[PDB]
């Protein structure tokens, strides 16, 4: 019983991470990958 | 060159003409300009406003057409005083009283002509019942960069009650100029159960065949909530009284059925004795 | 009558006679048999106490002072507190004048040194100029209290152990919101009149951070620091003369005035003058506001006619902060007076103007106008309360409240709790309770009940409220009732309502550790948690952060008591308290806290200005005192560990292996002559007989007692 | 005096008692009527904020994010609080 | 003493009565 107890805080503790990708790495484009973003927000409205 | 918890009245009068001409409209949009006097640096005041025609787009720039802006200022003069235009109405029906940036490019100009001119928003379709959603706001300078916090100060005086709203906050925020309600005493005077009292209708007895019915069916009822009572009399016999008491549901009786069903039948039956008596010697 | 002379008790008696207004009777039981010749202690405590009709209080009192002057040896301190109460000036002037002709000379110190602790300005004033119209020149200046602002300051400076950790604590976790003008308040706090401000003067780019009236708190910071040092005080104004750098900074000049202003408070001179030009001649708004605030301190009481027009002229020139500075300043010069024609044309302003800041202030400076008449003040309340405004309602209430200030008065708490029950505007709804307490402090007893419903209602506009009510009922003394009653008060949804909660019980628990209320701790640790907090309300964290800064004040020497030891009640002590309980209108107007620290020491001159040295000694059975305040750790700790949980059947070699392997206080204590005494063992403290010298004012009290000059050549002259 | 001073002491010791609890009945009954404006007077605020939607959570992100499914809407990558 | 007894419970009841309007008048207030 200890060991089924202690198997939930081990993944419990070690959960499901690391998948909320679709992130570009901020480093080929970092530069870019700044106030220059919100430059293309605010101007440029967005059309149907 | 600081604002801080500063105080802006507005009069009874425009008030009302604020929600009327808000809920005539209520679909579209309205704009209308606001007449005061600037007391001081810490008190601007508006005694009345007037409305401009439902014209262009919406809300923008074309509510000062100087045709009309002209011609109404002048003759309003001519019988009663000059009140510099100090504020607009706005209007916003279902939008909470958010300021969006049209709304923030409009404020700019009149902003612009004045130095601390105040924008209104009056919401007509949410402030219902005995609520009243204005608030009034004033565009935060373009310096926003570093400096002290917000031009709100609150250094000088703690007057802050009524902190920001909710949908303000989601959208743009940091002012919310605090706002409070002038109110004469005459201009309460009417207004008040002169608009109800009853005038001379307390002399009436009521319809009695009507009275003699209504006394059957609450008694017959007090009846049941004897029973009921009854019932929970022989109840608390020590098996588990602390906790049973408090978790039994039903609308206990002597709180909300054997209680207020004695104090209305009180009321009425005294009422409808006193009436009648009074009148048994008024008349002769 | 006879029966109970017969009887031969004669407390009876005098209760009979005092009530019964048989004078004869009364002056009987003196004159007959003086059995327990402290008799005339009990009639002086049981007259001013339980005694309220004044048409009769002052002819017992009369009577008193004719039995007095009527005894072999009359008595300097009764006499003394006599004449103070009866406003005789001609009587003071007569008994110095009888005094210096016998050359009793402790007793006529000891007389000058009591009253200027008692009497107020205008009768100390009109003892010296009777006087003035060589020893004589001596006697007045003790009077003008002149000699004593320096042995005072000197006593102050000399115990200036003030902390600067918790200044530091405060500043790493101060963020740029309001809390800055909260952190320079509670510096003022702590260094009222110590003359040791050092933090804001190796840096400055805090300090220098601030708006236009962000920065009228650091000047009035500055001059409340350095309170009396009448010396060079306008040197240090001119060191801060505006025109240093640029004259733009009106708010700084403005400031400056003010500061000095409160530097002189209770005391003019050559510096009224000053003050008086700067006035007449100076910027166009803001520093008319400084010189307001000034002159209103440095004239306070003083009712000068001249000054008067100035501040009259200031006040109908309208302006929105220079109004309600005018106003205040009005109500400061002329207070305790009930000047006919001043009440009505400040009343009528207040009516006639429409800036919602000058009546705002004139609203309190009319109520102050009029002090403690206790009974010639009901038109003016009555008109008032009448009022339309609220804001004069409010005024009407400070008013009623003032006016029965150091008085239980059953009808003053009726008018006030009717009008705390049914008033339509939140602003009276507040001054109501929050000016209960100027009336039901002088006996806290009885203030606990008269709260302890009301501390719980809706409105948290007038929830509030009981909060600083206690916080004044209850001030010098942490009658640990209160304490009670506010501890759950500091933890309402409330922000403002904790904001007041957590100051008043600040000021409650003053300078007293756990011999009061066990809790001190306690509290102290609240403030610090909540002030850490960065989710905490932002006004609650400013209210926090003064209690914490008025919690121990000029290092724990200057206690708060409206009061004299003798309990004489004290202008500048009430004014301070009513100016501060108008706090949150104007956050500037903080400073005031200042007038009502009661300063705690004793001094043991013998020559005519020196201060001998001595070393008292303290019996106290149950109670420690004296800077307990055991903040003297960094308490800067780290671990940044983890502990094991290894378990298992390794257990087993653990175990063996480890079997393997292992097989003074206070409360008794001496004290230095020129020490802090705090009240609560001002009446239990030791006789230090070693010495040669003994007090032959009777030691159940504090504040400067001169003693017995013995012969000379003795050991340890030092004047420091 | 002990038949008459102690005489008055009594005539008004025993009788201000009763207006010594009569003072908490008077606050008693305050207190719990101050309930019922309580009671009843924070449910309407708490009453009149705009009320929460219905959803389907899906495959809890990265911690701090997941993927709801709300009804009539699309998939949104919503937040978590703090409790 | 025994005439400082008396002045006590007189002020004493005064101050009672002085609470027993103001607590009705809350009553009343919050009845409303
Ligand atoms: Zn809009």
């Amino acid at each position: 019983d200890d060991i089924q107890q202690l198997l939930k805080k081990i993944n419990e503790l070690t959960g499901i991470k690391e998948s909320d990708t679709g992130l570009a790495p901020p480093a080929l484009w970092d530069l870019a990958a700044d106030k220059q973003t919100l430059q293309s927000e605010q101007p440029l409205q967005v059309a149907r | 060159a600081v604002d801080t918890a500063e105080q802006v009245y507005i009069s009874s009068l425009a008030l009302l003409k604020m929600l009327k001409h808000g809920r005539a409209g209520v679909p579209m949009e309205v704009m209308g300009l606001m007449l005061g006097e600037f007391v001081d640096d810490y008190t601007v005041r508006v005694i009345d406003v007037f409305a401009m025609p439902q014209s262009g787009t919406g809300v923008s720039v074309e509510a000062v057409d100087p045709v009309f802006q002209a011609k109404m200022l002048d003759m309003l003069k001519q019988t009663g005083r000059p009140e510099m235009v100090v504020g607009w109405y706005h209007s916003h029906p279902g939008f909470g009283c958010w300021l969006s940036g049209v709304d923030i490019n409009t404020q700019q100009s009149f902003e612009a002509l004045s130095e601390r001119a105040v924008a209104v928003v009056v919401d007509p379709i949410q402030s219902v019942k005995g609520k009243v959603v204005i608030d009034a706001f004033r565009l935060i300078n373009a310096n926003m960069m570093v400096l002290g916090h917000e031009p709100r100060q609150t250094t000088s005086n703690l007057g802050h009650l009524n902190k920001p709203s909710i949908q303000a906050l989601i959208h743009g925020l940091n002012y919310s100029i605090t706002i409070n309600y002038r109110k004469n005493e005459l201009e309460q005077k009417m207004l008040l159960n002169l608009h109800k009292k009853s005038w001379m209708e307390g002399l009436t007895l009521q319809d009695y065949s009507e009275h003699c019915k209504h006394n059957e069916s609450v008694v017959k009822e007090m009846l049941e909530l004897a029973k009921n009572y009854n019932k929970a009399v022989e109840e608390e016999d020590k098996m588990t009284p602390e906790q049973l008491a408090i978790k039994n549901v039903g609308k206990q009786d002597p709180k909300r059925h054997l209680e207020e069903h004695v104090d209305v039948l009180m009321t009425s039956n005294i009422v409808q004795c006193l009436a009648a008596m009074l009148d048994t010697v008024v008349f002769k | 009558f006879q029966r109970c002379l017969d009887d031969h008790k004669y407390k009876q008696a005098i209760g009979i006679a005092l009530e019964t207004r048989r004078l004869d009777v009364f002056e009987k039981t003196i004159l007959e048999s003086n059995d327990v010749p402290g008799m005339l202690a009990y009639s002086l405590k049981l007259c001013m106490s339980l005694m309220q009709n004044k048409q009769f209080r002052n002819k017992v009192l009369r009577v008193l002072v004719k039995i007095y002057m009527n005894l072999e040896k009359p008595d300097f301190i009764n006499v003394c507190q006599c004449l103070i109460f009866l406003d005789d000036p001609q009587a003071v002037s007569d008994i110095l004048e009888k005094l210096v002709k016998e050359d009793n000379l402790l007793m006529a110190y000891q007389i000058c040194f009591d009253l200027y602790e008692s009497a107020s300005q205008q009768f100390l004033s009109s003892v010296i100029q009777n006087l003035r119209t060589d020893q004589t020149l001596k006697m007045i200046k003790i009077l003008s209290g002149e000699m004593a602002i320096e042995l005072h300051l000197q006593f102050l400076i000399r115990n200036n152990n003030t902390d600067l950790m918790i200044l530091k604590n405060t500043k790493d976790a101060v963020r740029n919101s309001v809390c800055h003008t909260a952190t320079v308040i509670a510096n003022s706090f702590m260094h009222c009149g110590t003359t040791s401000d050092q933090f804001l003067r190796d840096n400055l780019e805090w300090l220098a951070r601030a708006t236009n009236w962000a920065k009228f708190t650091a000047t009035a910071s500055l001059g409340v620091i350095h309170k009396g040092h009448e010396k060079e005080a306008l040197q240090l104004m001119a060191t801060y003369l505006p025109k240093d750098t640029s004259p733009g900074s009106a708010y700084q000049e403005g400031g400056g005035l003010y500061a000095l202003g409160l530097i002189h408070a209770n005391h003019g001179g050559d510096i009224i003058d000053y003050l008086l030009n700067q006035l007449k001649n100076a910027s166009n708004d803001i520093v008319r506001h400084g010189g307001s605030l000034g002159l209103g301190l440095a004239a306070m009481g003083t009712a000068r006619q001249d000054v008067y027009d100035l501040l009259k002229t200031n006040l109908y020139q309208d302006d929105a902060v220079t109004g309600e500075a005018a106003g205040l300043a009005l109500g400061l010069v002329m207070l305790g007076s009930k000047n006919a024609q001043a009440i009505e044309d400040m009343v009528g302003y207040a009516q006639e103007t429409q800036h919602e800041k000058i009546l705002r202030g004139l609203a309190v400076g009319i109520a102050l106008v009029m002090y403690g008449r206790m009974e010639e003040a009901d038109a003016l309340i009555e008109s008032l309360c009448r009022d339309k405004d609220p804001i004069l309602r409010r005024s009407g209430m400070y008013t009623v409240a003032m006016a029965y200030c150091g008085s239980g008065n059953n009808k003053a708490i009726r008018r006030l709790l009717h009008v705390a029950v049914s008033d339509v505007n939140d602003d009276v709804r507040r001054a109501a309770v929050e000016s209960l307490g100027f009336i039901l402090f002088r006996t806290p007893e009885q203030c606990p009940s008269v709260v302890s419903l009301l501390s719980e209602s809706y409105n948290p506009h007038v929830r509030y409220g009981a909060a600083m009510a206690l916080g004044i009922c209850c001030a010098g003394t942490g009658n640990k009732e209160a304490i009670n009653l506010l501890e759950p008060m500091t933890n309402d949804p409330v922000n403002y309502v904790r904001q007041g909660a957590l100051i008043a019980s600040a000021l409650i628990m003053i300078q007293q550790t756990e011999i009061t209320c066990p809790k001190v701790n306690q509290f102290r640790q609240l403030y610090s948690k909540v002030i850490n907090d960065k989710h905490d309300d932002v006004m609650a964290k400013f209210g926090a952060i003064l209690a914490q800064g008025i919690l121990d004040a000029g290092g724990h020497n200057v206690t708060i008591s409206l009061q004299s030891r003798t309990g004489h009640t004290h202008m500048p002590s009430v004014v301070g308290v009513l100016v501060f309980t108008q706090f949150w209108f104007w956050f500037p107007l903080s400073h005031f806290l200042s007038l009502a620290y009661t300063p705690t020491c004793v001094i043991g001159l013998n020559k005519d200005l020196k201060m001998p040295k001595v070393q008292y000694k303290s019996n106290c059975k149950p109670s420690t005192f004296a800077y307990p305040a055991p903040l003297e750790v960094p308490k800067e700790k780290e671990k940044e560990k983890v502990s094991t949980a290894v378990l298992s059947i390794t257990a087993k070699a653990k175990k063996k292996e480890k079997e393997k392997e292992k097989k003074p206080e206070p409360n008794f204590q001496l004290l230095d002559n020129p020490a802090r005494v705090m009240p609560a063992q001002l009446k239990v403290l030791t006789m230090p007989e070693t010495c040669r010298y003994q007090p032959f004012k009777p030691l159940s009290i504090g504040g400067i007692i001169i003693l017995k000059d013995t012969s000379e050549d003795i050991e340890e002259l030092v004047e420091p | 005096l002990r038949q008459y001073y102690l005489s008055k002491i009594e005539e008004l010791q025993l009788i201000v008692n009763d207006k010594s609890q009569n003072l908490r009945r008077l606050q008693a009954q305050r207190n719990e009527l101050n309930a019922k404006v309580r009671l009843l007077r924070e449910e309407l605020q708490l009453l009149q904020e705009q009320g929460s939607y219905v959803g389907e959570v899906v495959r809890a992100m990265d911690k701090k994010k997941v993927l709801v499914k709300v009804h009539p809407e699309g998939k949104f990558v919503v937040d978590v609080d703090k409790n | 003493d025994l005439y400082s007894r008396y002045k006590k419970l007189q002020q004493e009841l005064e101050f009672l009565e002085v609470q027993e309007e103001y607590i009705k008048d809350e009553q009343k207030n919050l009845k409303k």
